[PDB]
């Protein structure tokens, strides 16, 4: 019952929908994890559903100081009002499957309806994901990551660090 | 490739055979066949070892086997140790 | 009550020769000790520490020559 | 030794590093941005045949590298190549991480993990001048708090001193590091267990890594360079460690 | 004289086997002395001093 | 292939318990999580999907006799159902425990760890189950106690007359019906609307377990000294369903696959058979030099796998079916297999398959008490 | 090769003719002291010493606490533990005293279930163990090893060899 | 100010000063900012203990860098002149290394005292 998962990435946050369920007892087993490695078998058990792009360098970064510190943004918090069904509040949940235990209750306290999650299949489908990258984007117009990822890690350690002209 | 060869062979040979310029260096035992590749270069000290490390301009020599020669405590031990092995050979 | 005052009594009196330190006043530290804190107590080698010698054969031999 | 003497480069057995013989030897790597030294080491320069350029080498400094110290003295499967993403933790400054870059060359990235803010700004301007170093200055207790920064990396190295190293390993080797991947773990015996010695330690470690689903493959002991210090060389196999 | 005297046969015992031991395996002493003067002894490329894990 | 595919065991869960299991309980709600009882008095919550523990609590001073696995429905507050799971204990020292676990289910918060309640006793407790939707646990020592979980007393008797009760359980549907096993070797159904027992049934030995099941609502299954498990329909005492035969010692326990078609009983002897509830002969059986004394077998809520807890303190599990691997298959390898499986439920009778699909390897002792049995058995016959 | 021929190439041979690994030392041993034991020890069990304890009647712990006098932390290993699993029925006594909550399990990325093996690879690798059986195929390979004490159960209690101080 | 972050309490203070005063006496000690530098450098530091109140704080400052590299610890004191005191010379001290000897009788203390030092930073 992990019906959505969450992803960050340097440019901009997607949203998957779980097609299937790798069975939760099997989980420390070669053949279920061979097949997180694989390709092929990842797309059966993942389909990408939604993606939405930070506007800027600097959007991008207060962005992840804000994923670090373990809050929502204003960008999250639309994507996710966005591909989340509405639910009853009170029973049948929807599930969502995040990276980070402390991000997990400001999720809820601004969606009541949802339910985070963190465990060994969550952090499971979160490395395969990570993994494959960019081949899982169906094509979908995403800036080259590494460069990304290098620009984000020098705009955020010199924001930590208050490098200076000076 | 095949400029310079005199010159560097003599190098790689003095190398090859480092084990015998010092009475007290004593290397470990390894045989050292010459590599494929190799490309004999400079050491650039810091600027804060002037006096510790820094070597000099006049004792500067372009190649390591001239240098051998300009320093002398390493000729006369050659040349009294070349003295005495020829006088048991003979 | 035997354990309690011969243990007591033996800890102090390693804690006062110094091989046992004041934080381990506990038998089971007792059992954990060994000979070289039997010998790192000994004189000469106490001389030879704090410095008044040289080697441990100098501190040996100022010892014995009073 | 002194700065004049001629010097004869190699190939060492592990791609990416070189021998330097001469009246005595050396350990090198090809420099990345030639003219400066980051820590005031003897380097060297040979000349690559439009006038010829100008290719400039470095020098490991082995009683300042722990990871220079345990390829002197030899390990059998390194795992930082010459095309390889590697993590770093604990890199106080590029005294061993630039090496590292120089080594993985310029398609391999290396991402820099630091905690304090003091070397983490020389490691900034190391990494600045460096382009395959990102530059890292959170906890690395929290691969979550800096989870949008690296993807997948072909190995970790590992030079914290914290007593809950194995902890640190564990998590962000399985955050991020690539399956039957490599693990360097730099282990400083008296910064862990005070107490007990350096055997002891290294066994409960090594026993530690064997839980959190690394085979440790082969273990150093680095003597003539550091005190009481190892270095354990493992893959991270993650789906039937048998 | 090493057998007038008892201990002195044991000292220089010692200091002779500090010294084999020297031999067998390398024993830290201090670091580095001066600067940085290079491996004095050669570097060798294929030997592997380390102790393998195996099955 | 199906032969040479068979690999059961898949794996035992953590360094086990020291001194032989005796409770297991499954978590009815979700599927990582079982509970299982020592004769030490350990009991552990463990999580199945990392082969991990939750917790190990130090229970009870004598024996753990039962376990039960739940959530409470405090009127005190409610109990977060999402970060903890809760647990029950019913041990011979007179006392029924009532534990928190924390688990790492959701992530969503962020005290409280262990033994919430304790309920003490006057007789030593022997058996405990739990309805479900009510929060209320029934306890068989001298006598069953219908229990509620915000009493300390024992809110109701049943009891037939003044016999000791081995065990109990609930059915799935139709929650207020329970049953019960006695040590004048006899089986009591139980109804809780009328709040009485109901009726009564006398076996020739006394029956160790019995499992409803969770599709039929009305048919149980016990699991009996025999060396036999009988499957009775509840509205007909009178007469058994089928009788399932395979076993060479008392049987332990039996469980329903929750698709309601299969059963597992594992028995005194030191193996496990597995059953499909039409037939009556042991469709599979499961065996170890290293386990021993089944004493207790939990199928898995995803009907997939077999959980078997074993005297010599081991709580193994193992595959239902032994080929399928838990991987996803290509939708090409699917329909081959499922073709596979088709064409030799066809010719499932022909001499040469049946010979080879019939072959398994079984320990000695079991193949000769086996064929003794047979003996005495034609034996009989041939007197009459 | 005929041999007539090989005679005569034997006489004629006659007339004419009158990446490697070489393992560290471990840094603990002067030459065969082996400095790094000091108590509380860590004692690594096996399948023979649990048998011949149990027909010895001496405990584990205290009777490694007798004979060291100091604190033996007792471990055992995954092929040690299979091993008295697979033993089986008549060794069940011997299974319950090995799996007490104070002897501490020590896992194994190892093939199979030989114990023998699996321990001389730990003794190889480590040196601050003290292995403790009654096998003697082990007993000669662990001797053998330099440095390394072994304590064996005989007579009455358990008995230490290797140990300088014994007392 | 957090530019001196570890700075000693009272009782910690109180057992620095001790055990500095003990390696003062033993001759296990660098004294000054230069010095110290130079030990760091050598990799014979046991640890280092600085002043508070210099003028101004960072012609010292410049150590906690070396220090937190090559993990040494490192921790402030309040007075400069204590610390002059504590070392045994006629003017006030900023800065002290603590050096690091095998064979030393003060041992013990200068574990215990650096014990904490880590457990604070
Ligand atoms: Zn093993």
């Amino acid at each position: 019952p992990i019906e959505y998962l969450l992803f960050e990435e340097p440019t901009g946050y997607a949203v998957f929908k779980v097609k299937l369920q790798q069975d939760d007892i099997g989980s420390r087993l070669k053949e279920v994890q061979e097949q997180i490695n694989d390709f092929g078998a990842f797309t059966k058990l993942i389909e990408l559903v939604s993606f939405a792009p930070f506007k800027g360098a600097a959007e991008a970064l207060e962005n992840a100081n804000d994923i670090s510190e373990g809050l929502v943004s204003e960008s999250l918090k639309a994507i996710l009002d966005l591909n989340l069904p509405k639910a009853s509040s009170k029973k049948k949940n929807i599930t969502l499957a995040i990276s980070d235990k402390n991000l997990g209750p400001s999720i809820k306290e601004e969606f009541p309806y949802v339910d985070c999650i963190s465990n060994e299949l969550a952090q499971d489908l979160i490395r395969g994901v990570r993994l494959h990258g960019e081949k899982l984007f169906k094509g979908l117009q995403s800036g080259d990551l590494e460069r990304a990822q290098l620009g984000l890690g020098h705009a955020y350690s010199r924001a930590k660090v208050k490098f200076s002209v000076q | 490739d095949d400029n310079m060869r005199r010159e560097v062979q003599r190098d790689l040979l003095l190398i090859k055979h480092r084990a015998a310029l010092d009475p007290k260096r004593h290397y470990k035992k390894q045989r050292w066949e010459v590599p494929e590749r190799f490309a004999i270069g400079t050491i650039i000290e810091d600027k804060s070892e002037f006096y510790s490390s820094r070597m000099n301009r006049k004792e500067r020599k372009s190649t390591i086997l001239e240098t051998l020669m300009g320093d002398e405590a390493s000729n006369k031990y050659f040349k009294r140790k070349y003295n005495e092995i020829q006088e048991k050979s003979t | 009550p035997k354990r309690l005052f011969e243990g007591n009594a033996l800890i102090r009196r390693l804690v006062r020769v110094g091989v046992l330190s004041e934080d381990k006043k506990k038998l089971d530290y007792v059992l954990a000790l060994k000979v070289e804190d039997f010998l790192e107590r000994r004189l000469q080698t106490q001389v030879y520490k704090l410095g008044l010698a040289k080697s441990v054969h100098h501190a040996r031999v100022l010892i014995t020559q009073r | 030794a002194r700065g004049g003497a001629k010097v004869v480069i190699e190939p060492h057995r592990h791609a990416g590093v070189y021998i330097a013989r001469g009246k005595e030897d050396l350990l090198v790597t090809k420099n990345m941005a030639p003219g400066e030294s980051v820590y005031g080491e003897k380097r060297i320069s040979v000349e690559e045949p439009v006038p010829p350029t100008k290719v400039e080498y470095r020098v490991w400094n082995p009683f300042r590298s722990k990871l220079a110290a345990g390829i002197m003295g030899g390990l059998d499967e390194l795992f930082i190549a010459p095309g390889k993403k590697v993590l770093y933790l604990g890199a106080a400054s590029g005294t061993s991480v630039s090496h590292v870059s120089d080594v993985v060359g310029p398609e391999g990235v290396v991402y820099a993990v630091e905690f304090s803010h003091r070397p983490g700004r020389e490691l900034i301007s190391m990494a600045k001048k460096r382009p395959n170093i990102i530059p890292i200055i959170e906890d690395a207790r929290h691969p979550q708090k800096y989870r949008m920064l690296i993807g997948m990396v072909d190995c970790v190295f590992a030079d914290v001193a914290q007593p809950d190293q194995a902890r640190i390993i564990a998590l962000n080797s399985h955050m991020f590091l690539k399956d039957q991947g490599g693990v360097v773990i730099s282990i400083k015996a008296n910064c862990i267990d005070s107490t007990v010695d350096a055997e002891t330690v290294f066994a409960r470690e090594v026993q530690k890594l064997r839980e959190e689903r690394i085979k440790p493959l082969e273990q150093l002991t680095l003597e003539p360079y550091e005190r009481d210090h190892c270095i354990v060389v493992g893959r991270y196999m993650r789906s039937g460690l048998k | 004289k090493d057998n007038r005297n008892s201990r002195v046969k044991k000292r220089k015992k010692y200091q002779k086997a500090q010294k084999k031991l020297k031999s067998v395996r390398a024993v830290y002493s201090g670091g580095q002395s001066g600067v940085y003067e290079g491996e004095k002894t050669g570097i060798k490329k294929g030997l592997t001093r380390s102790v393998k894990f195996k099955n | 292939l199906e032969r040479m595919f068979a690999k059961p065991f898949v794996g035992q869960l953590g360094y086990g318990h020291r001194d032989g299991v005796y409770a297991i309980a499954k978590n009815y709600g979700s599927l990582n999580k079982l509970a299982t009882g020592s004769a030490d008095g350990v009991i552990k919550y463990w999580n199945m999907s990392t082969r991990e523990e939750f917790v190990s609590f130090k229970a009870h001073y004598g024996l753990v006799t039962g376990l039960c696995v739940t959530q409470p429905r405090f009127h005190d507050k409610k109990p977060d159902l999402k970060s903890q799971n809760f647990m029950l204990s019913c041990s011979d020292d007179k006392t029924v425990k009532l534990w928190s676990i924390n688990v790492d289910d959701y992530s969503n918060k962020n005290n409280e760890e262990g033994l919430i309640r304790t309920f003490d006793g006057e007789s030593a407790f022997q058996g405990i189950d739990s309805h479900r939707e009510n929060s209320t646990f029934a306890t068989g020592g001298a006598k069953i106690h219908l229990w509620d979980v915000n009493r300390l007393k024992p809110v109701s008797d049943l009891s037939w007359g003044a016999d000791n009760i081995t065990s109990l359980k609930f059915n799935q549907n139709e929650t207020d019906i329970l049953a019960s096993t006695g040590s004048d070797n006899s089986i009591v159904l139980y109804d809780l609307r009328t709040n009485s027992p109901t009726q009564k049934i006398v076996q020739t030995m006394r029956t160790n377990a019995i499992c409803w099941n969770p599709m039929e609502a009305f048919n149980f299954v016990t699991a009996n000294e025999d060396h036999n498990a009988y499957y009775y329909d509840m509205r007909n005492l009178s007469r058994s369903l089928n009788v399932f035969k395979d076993h060479v010692s008392a049987v332990m326990d039996v469980d329903f696959s929750p698709t309601g078609d299969e059963i597992v009983t594992g028995s005194y002897d030191k193996s496990i058979r597995i059953y499909k509830t039409n037939h009556g002969h042991s469709r599979e059986i499961y065996h170890t030099k290293r386990m021993q004394h089944v004493f207790q077998v939990k199928y898995s809520m995803d009907s997939k796998y077999i959980i078997s807890g074993s005297d010599d303190g081991n709580v193994r599990l193992w595959r239902s079916k032994a080929w399928e691997r838990s991987n996803v298959k290509t939708t090409r390898e699917k329909n081959k297999l499922e073709y596979d499986e088709k064409l030799k439920e066809r010719f499932r009778h022909m001499p040469e398959i049946k010979r080879i699909s019939r072959h398994r390897h079984v320990p000695q002792v079991i193949k000769k008490a086996q064929e003794i049995k047979n003996i005495e058995l034609s034996s009989i016959k041939r007197r009459e | 090769a005929k041999k007539t021929r090989k005679f005569g190439l034997v006489k004629r041979t006659l007339n004419t003719k009158k990446t490697r690994n070489i393992p560290q030392v471990s840094s603990a041993l002067f030459f065969q002291y082996n400095q790094a034991i000091k108590p509380p020890y860590q004692v690594l069990i096996d399948t023979n010493f649990i048998n011949f304890s149990i027909q010895k009647k001496v405990d584990i712990v205290r009777g490694m606490m007798d004979c060291l006098l100091a604190k033996c932390n007792p471990l055992i290993t995954d092929c040690v533990m299979a091993e008295l699993e697979k033993l089986g029925p008549k060794y069940r006594i011997a299974l319950k005293l090995a799996r007490d909550p104070r002897i501490k399990r020590l896992s194994c990325s190892h093939k199979g279930t030989y114990a023998d093996d699996c321990l001389v690879h730990r003794v190889l690798q480590h040196k601050c163990y003290i292995v403790a059986t009654n096998d003697a195929g082990l007993k000669q390979r662990i001797r053998k090893i330099p440095g390394i004490p072994l304590m064996s159960v005989g007579g009455h209690a358990y008995v230490i060899e290797k140990l300088p101080d014994v007392f | 100010n957090p530019k001196a972050f570890p700075l000693a309490d009272a009782a910690l203070t109180q057992q620095i000063l001790d055990v500095v005063q003990q390696a003062a006496n033993l001759r296990q000690l660098k004294k000054g900012a230069n010095e110290a530098t130079k030990t760091l450098n050598r990799g014979i530091s046991e640890f280092i203990i600085m002043a508070a109140d210099c003028e101004p704080i960072e012609i010292l400052l410049h150590l906690p860098l070396l220090c937190e590299d090559k993990n040494v610890p490192y921790v402030f004191v309040p007075s400069r002149v204590a610390l002059g005191r504590a070392c045994g010379v006629s003017r006030p001290v900023i800065a002290a290394s603590i050096t690091t000897n095998d064979a030393s009788a003060i041992k013990t203390q200068i574990y215990a005292v650096k014990d904490k030092i880590e457990t604070l930073l």
